[PDB]
């Protein structure tokens, strides 16, 4: 067994920037070095092969090099295409192993998020169950905060998030927070608001709606 | 071109088995080795099995050995990966590669290893220069779920979030888009959901 490690586990560079990935083998794998990359929810495309040829149809942007047991993938001029995460593996003997990969974010300039606030449909409350949808949409960077402020209190794990991937164009994230509640614990209460603070508003930002109220 | 085709993927119960196969074509795999990667939910690629066709010799990671069997056929020009006595750790994307390194790979197929039955999403409107709406996708499994705009003529401004799994082991995305408000009434919004594990269909029309 030969183990890889792969570091960093993951780094933000910005567009033209010259990136470097390493990967150190537990023992002499001589050549048998390859590097992938992989889309989110895709296969992995095989980037460079035997520690150093670049593959078919690859741009010639991905460079590839040895140093004993130290191996080392660089991409020139990162382009907007080659956000991904990335895994180098060894193939010198059985099993062959791939290292934890890095994922590469796209790092570009500060973008305060727009934020929507969706009561429940009128479809959603006669079922008995309630989701309060608050919509982050187009920033950077992914760090964001979010409180649900129901009857002006804060709210504690009642609240799931989830964050698309860095878009292919504009680069940006976008954020989903949805509180549960029970159809009647959520008629109880008045004023709904999601309050959001991020790294490029000033001040928090807070939008609500008044429950039924247009 | 090369090309390699996973299928045999689904939703199994705990300890039940599943018979993966992956599909040569452009190559004869009596020439090279056939390896199982496979990646769990959000997780790294992790190397299950390989096998020589020509002759039948296999190697396998220690997560798997004495559950799963990989083998093939040269005339069918085909792999095989035979899961048994799975476990909710086996949940993953299943690819197959060849071999100097792994250069062509397949789509890639989901098996789901849960106890959780088949249930098809409800869907409801998040009603709304620039105006945003969407859909939720509410209590399905298991994953995957599609949702298309105005059957796919609407891509430009879409966010379709990752599903999370929820306390009841059902799961929920929600999808979302970004228009001005000068087309609102001059469009319909229509978000298209199919859930193909329940043989569920839904389209929803999104209106203030």
């Amino acid at each position: 067994d030969i183990q890889m490690t792969q570091s960093p586990s993951s780094l933000s560079a910005s567009v033209g920037d010259r990136v470097t990935i390493t990967c150190r083998a537990s023992q002499d794998v001589n050549t048998a070095v390859a590097w992938y990359q992989q889309k989110p929810g895709k296969a992995p495309k095989l980037l460079i092969y035997s520690a150093s040829f670049l593959y078919s149809g690859v741009p010639s942007r991905f460079s590839g090099s040895r140093s004993g047991t130290d191996f080392t993938l660089t991409i020139s001029s990162l382009q907007p295409e080659d956000f991904a995460t990335y895994y180098c593996q060894q193939h010198y003997t059985t099993p062959p192993t791939f290292g934890q990969g890095t994922k590469v974010e796209i790092k570009r300039t500060v973008a305060a998020p727009s934020v929507f606030i969706f009561p429940p449909s009128d479809e959603q409350l006669k079922s008995g169950t309630a989701s309060v949808v608050c919509l982050l949409n187009n920033f950077y960077p992914r760090e964001a905060k979010v409180q649900w402020k129901v009857d002006n209190a804060l709210q504690s794990g009642n609240s799931q998030e989830s964050v698309t991937e860095q878009d292919s164009k504009d680069s940006t994230y976008s954020l989903s927070s949805t509180l549960t509640l029970s159809k009647a614990d959520y008629e109880k209460h008045k004023v709904y608001a999601c309050e959001v603070t991020h790294q490029g508003l000033s001040s928090p930002v807070t939008k609500s709606f008044n429950r039924g109220e247009c | 071109e090369v090309q390699l085709v996973e299928s045999g993927g689904g939703l199994v119960q705990p300890g039940g088995s599943l018979r993966l196969s992956c599909a040569a074509s452009g190559f004869n795999i009596k020439d090279t080795y056939i390896h199982w990667v496979r990646q769990a939910p959000g997780k790294g690629l992790e190397w299950v099995a390989r096998i020589y066709p020509t002759n039948g010799y296999t190697r396998y990671a220690d997560s798997v050995k004495g559950r799963f069997t990989i083998s093939a056929d040269t005339s069918k020009n085909t792999a095989y990966l035979q899961m048994n006595s799975l476990r909710a750790e086996d949940t993953a994307v299943y690819y197959c590669s060849r071999w100097y390194a792994m250069d062509y790979w397949g789509q890639g197929t989901l098996v789901t290893v849960s106890s959780a039955s088949t249930k098809g999403p409800s869907v409801f409107p998040l009603a709304p220069g620039t105006a945003a709406l969407g859909c939720l996708v509410k209590d399905y499994f298991p994953e995957p779920v599609t949702v298309s705009w105005n059957s796919g003529a609407l891509t430009s401004g879409v966010h379709t979030f990752p599903a999370v799994l929820q306390s009841s082991g059902l799961y929920s995305l929600s999808s979302v888009v970004t228009v001005p408000s000068s087309s609102l009434g001059t469009q319909t919004y229509i978000c298209n959901v199919n859930h193909k594990p329940s043989n569920t269909k839904v389209d929803k029309k999104v209106e203030p």
